[PDB]
């Protein structure tokens, strides 16, 4: 592990991947809100939470397996064994939110925002931005998914409701 | 009821044709600049919510809209309003929020087919430029362009009668029925 | 090369949708399927062929061959009048 | 496995008519706004996958759809389901996901020809506008417009019976069989 | 030798009837969705070129197609193949790419007239819906609908035998010759 | 002037004349391009695309209208008489329609309805019944025979064989074409 | 209520009408200041900065709304009829928009989508390919031509060429503008 | 509760949330106009106006309940009962202005500024409100101009919000 | 080589050509994600990987011989001899991917994406994506590589594109 | 008058301030903003009422002429025709070229200039001109490079503006 690795990771990610990476690490960078991905990785390494396994898990969650192979010289099974061995840096709640967001198009996110405006008081935002807003209002949480579940059912997205139910049953 | 979910379901049962009809029927309340970005029903609803014409206690304009586009299924299902009821409510003077001039025009669009629309476009070459008479335009867009060029209006139905008298005869009846009420 | 451009435009204007699909099929070996799907007129296909040097103002062999295939001898006469 | 490959192969054996029939048979589960952009079979499958009605473990609705459009060849080839099995499965109360009201309507469309369709349209002039009675509309679109204008439904078959009686008696037989089961 | 221009000339010598026959004979290799937009010979060739069944070095399937539709003029003119040659090439086992079941069906269509086609349609009133028994349907479309309804196939010739036994006996001769050949 | 004249000529032509002209133009317009031609004007359009009919070259249109025995249209719209055309077609050149085609068409001019039935019945050994239907005329039968490579410029055996049964005047035309 | 009137006029203006107005105001508002104009009020403000639009000087606004054939807005918010404008614009000199601009705009009004595609194809050798995208309108092509000093008040050769390639009524429009000079 | 609490609040707040907090606290300290949130909170702590209830009300007004729970161990019900029981730090006028700003997009604010610039002389709505206050054009007892301007931008919902505030005053 | 040449090349390309040019240089610029073509060519020029021959190779892969003659003053023989004499900037794998993309229409790419969602999911679905976007996604998921083409070959075989399967086999035998 | 300068500085946007600073680059120490520049100019006596009118005319703010200086376009135009200008025609030419360039053209122009200069942040055309002046690459007697770069971005109208200026000298 070095700083060249952090630089390569920062320069080899696109905008959506960076936005997702910032969202997944929201539970480890709570006191500080990192402005960009490089500063987030610098803070994680400063706090000792950015080892080789931690960065491998991060790249695994953003599904950048090419960077896992090229930069960290790891395959899928290696990162899976690391996740089975040690406690995770990113909780299953963040992974579930990111997965549901990845399976939602602009129209679905727009319709979902339209339903949420009853429970919460202006640009085209992604699903993760909506999750962040709901978190800022204590409307969604790992132990509080009934509202998001109902809204996903109401937009005829039963598969994501089943993802939420699977998460609820795994705990 | 749940108002946002009800509006969302109403919008989900509306295709682009119904949306264009609603946008045309709401021209007297939503200007052109705000009408251009409306690409779904919910957006339209939001604009109405900004003018307080559609709220949890004021469904009158929404009921009138869904009645004029002949979506009685949505009226009975989501607004719990029957076909005859609206008729009564729309016969009272000043209770109707959509002008009789607007509705009339929309009804003309219900009685024109595709070839009839092509003939209607061919009938306005001397009064409207070619870029606005493209094959993509529907009859409501032609009415809007005519209003922009002040050839169609509440007191200016001469060109409308002239063009209608060459494609179909029932349209002249609709125009004269609306006219006699003035 | 404005005369060659106006010749290509005249040939494109004198073509039909079916003739356009026939020309697309004939040029499948020289132009990909995706680029051919992007073609909406004869001038588009002629421009794509001009960018590949398959058709030059001094090398009209491909254009004359395509027009001879379509049996459009009037467009061949247009090309010949251009050659003058 | 190759679940998506199987769905793709099933879709490749479906033309636009089968697609329109399937879209009609899925009306009670996919609203009009979601139905408008569905221009190929795969898209339809996608919507079903979003409602958990089409999965690697749930082929029941897909089998029902392919059986109702009389595509028994696809059932036997790709879903390993013969005609008899489906019949049994649809005789059990509650296992039919397509309403008996819907299926009946589609079967009427199976017995109407071109001149019969135009007579059906002529029989609905005083209830449906001309733009919705264009010569390009098929019988299923006419049923959809009738449902929009709340003249056709599970509890209102009188106008349907009227036009069918003006056209043919076997259509009254189908309607009465559906009624007698109810 | 310009392969594309040769294919273009062959297509230029083919009308819509030959095209429909070729599309029917290519059903075992081109699905319904890919066949629906085929309104000219060229597009058909393109699909065959995508399956590596038609290239500059493999003209076998094109020769077989043009031979089965009895276009010996095209064979001799553009493919340099006479009538006898193909026969010998088709007597060798395995060299035939069109199934014997398909050709047989097409050969049945070779012996049916207009009134005979009307009688064939009348003979299928209790097995096929009326929408598929319209007068615009040809015998190949009826065969396709029967295959869709698992009424016609390599292992189900019963209804075909029955309907053929009603009009002419040479059709049963062809059916039984193909059957015993198996 | 000229396009209007072509439109008027096409408007004065019925479906029988259109079928005759389409048959007489087979050596230059293939089957696929002939299928959508459902009026005379459209046919003219195709001829204009092959440079066989233009405002300066009316020869092929005159030949067509003369071979179809529509001398009224020739005299009215093209200002051309019968003797003129005879002189124009007597030259060894100036003939654009092959002698094989005209001959065949002339055979169709000399056959009646029962003779057409006998012609159909005489070809059940090489042609299927769907192409020998009760609504096919002699030109369609000639086209099907050419498709099955039994009729052609170098294969007239079956043509004479079938013609001899019905009448002998057809063999006269066949032998006159042969001496060419 | 002058600002309220300007706001109401702008709210009744579409994006296409805004592009047309920006093109017809090109001789007075340069490209750098014109690029951010995504609303009518911004154009109005810019005109107010050049004293071409004031509470007492509505002449340029009336001319603009008349040339875009928005007679409804003219009659309702500016209290001016069509005949009045025709009379005032027939007088030699009171026209603030050049006849060259009006001519170009009318050509853009008489060109369709396929005609615009043929126009772009006819200007392949003269305009870079990146500027001949399917999102460019005919006015943007006119601006690109002016950038290359190939289109202008005294230079109409290439314009006439492409118009003759596409249609004859455009040549008639050009010749009518020419006989005016 | 300490300086670490102020640091955590300043680090966790968003830019729009920081600007809104400064606008809401514009009526507390007018001797100094604080440049940023850290200095504002330090000034409040020095002047004794940053108790637990004051910071709770501040976080509640910026709709940041996660910070209330994480730092002050309070929910919406607790802060609402505190606001019902004890005097407020931020007047209802500032809350109304912030709500109107939250329900206005950039085009709405642009048209509103275009209408307002006749009465004065890319800014947010809160900056426009601050300028209008510095020009004596808006006030808790002076909302007719803003109300009519919102009526002219076809935003009748905000006009009714203003009417509700006026009824909430008397 | 100068900035004027890069500007001339950039201004004479359309959006699809720009997207293809960015894709072909993904293996020579792995240490950077270029936003557009101008920045990509500038980066290649700074690193010394954009000589006249490299730009000629790029123009050859997009088949812009008019630009080769007009801008670089080169013909087919010059660029072909340059590619025969010097190592290539773009590997044959990228050329194969671009070729397969050029031989796929909208419907073919849609059907190809439908087959991939079993092995990767829908993925990026904000817009209708090109074949090269799908290739980039599969590369980011370690599903396609110069030594790993079995999946793409099977999926192209399943959409009845046997000619592209034959192209893949031809590339496989070329190694 | 000195109370006018404060009103002028208050009623200006960033682009107009930056352009105003650019035009006065030819008259020692580099003033930080427009207020200080105008204070120094009217301190040195080189900023009369006519000079400020010319400055407002160059930034095309005629409304300010009406409201603050009570002048129209015609008055300042005849004033510029009758006596020598405070801002040279070279600066006016640069400002005109900058105003006739959109962000894409300015980007392409900067891309061409980076061969002759370094990497200067999203800067305007006037910032590019200032950098080129700081590098002795553009001057009233040295416009061949800017003319060539404008020709390469197909801005022949601006090349013609440069040629007209070179003709007038």
């Amino acid at each position: 592990m070095s700083a060249e690795v952090i630089g390569q990771v920062e320069e080899a990610l696109d905008t959506d991947e960076k936005e997702m990476l910032l969202f997944l690490c929201r539970d480890v960078a709570i006191d500080v809100v990192p402005p960009n991905v490089r500063d987030l990785l610098d803070i994680l390494r400063e706090r000792g939470k950015l080892s080789v396994g931690d960065l491998a898990e991060l790249l695994y969650r953003v599904r950048r397996f090419d960077l896992l192979k090229r930069i960290l010289k790891m395959d899928r099974k290696a990162v899976e064994t690391h996740l089975l061995r040690n406690p995770h840096l990113v909780s299953d709640y963040r992974v579930l939110m990111a997965e549901i967001g990845e399976d939602l198009d602009k129209s679905d996110v727009s319709s979902l925002i339209f339903l949420m405006k009853d429970y919460m008081g202006s640009k085209e935002k992604s699903f993760l931005d909506l999750v962040v807003e709901l978190e800022k209002l204590n409307l969604v949480a790992p132990d509080q998914l009934d509202l998001l579940e109902k809204c996903l059912k109401n937009i005829h997205r039963i598969d994501l409701k089943t993802k939420i139910q699977k998460y609820k049953q795994s705990v | 009821m749940d108002f946002s979910r009800n509006l969302y379901d109403i919008g989900e049962q509306l295709d682009s044709e119904d949306l264009a009809s609603l946008k045309f029927l709401s021209l007297d309340y939503i200007p052109q600049r705000k009408q251009e970005p409306i690409k779904d029903a919910l957006m339209l609803f939001q604009r109405l919510q900004e003018k307080r014409m559609l709220e949890e206690s004021n469904l009158s304009f929404l009921k009138e809209l869904l009645f004029r586009i002949n979506r009685l299924d949505l009226l009975i299902t989501y607004l719990n309003t029957r076909k005859e009821e609206m008729e009564r409510e729309l016969q009272t003077p000043g209770r109707a929020q959509i002008s009789a001039y607007r509705v009339m025009l929309y009804q003309i669009s219900e009685e024109v087919s595709r070839s009839e629309l092509r003939s209607f476009k061919g009938g306005l070459q001397e009064e409207i430029s070619k870029c606005k008479l493209d094959d993509d335009m529907n009859l409501l867009d032609i009415f809007i362009e005519m209003e922009k060029r002040v050839i169609l209006g509440e007191g200016k139905l001469d060109i409308l009668k002239r063009v209608c008298a060459q494609i179909n005869k029932s349209l002249l009846k609709i125009i004269n029925d609306y006219e006699e009420f003035s | 090369m404005d005369p060659f451009l106006v010749l290509l435009g005249s040939v494109s204007s004198s073509l039909s949708s079916s003739e356009l699909t026939e020309l697309k099929f004939l040029c499948l070996g020289r132009v990909g399927k995706r680029k051919l799907e992007r073609v909406q007129s004869g001038l588009d296909l002629f421009s794509m062929l001009l960018e590949q040097n398959d058709l030059e103002p001094g090398h009209t062999e491909l254009l004359r061959e395509l027009l001879a295939s379509l049996r459009r001898h009037d467009l061949l006469r247009r090309v010949d009048d251009f050659e003058a």
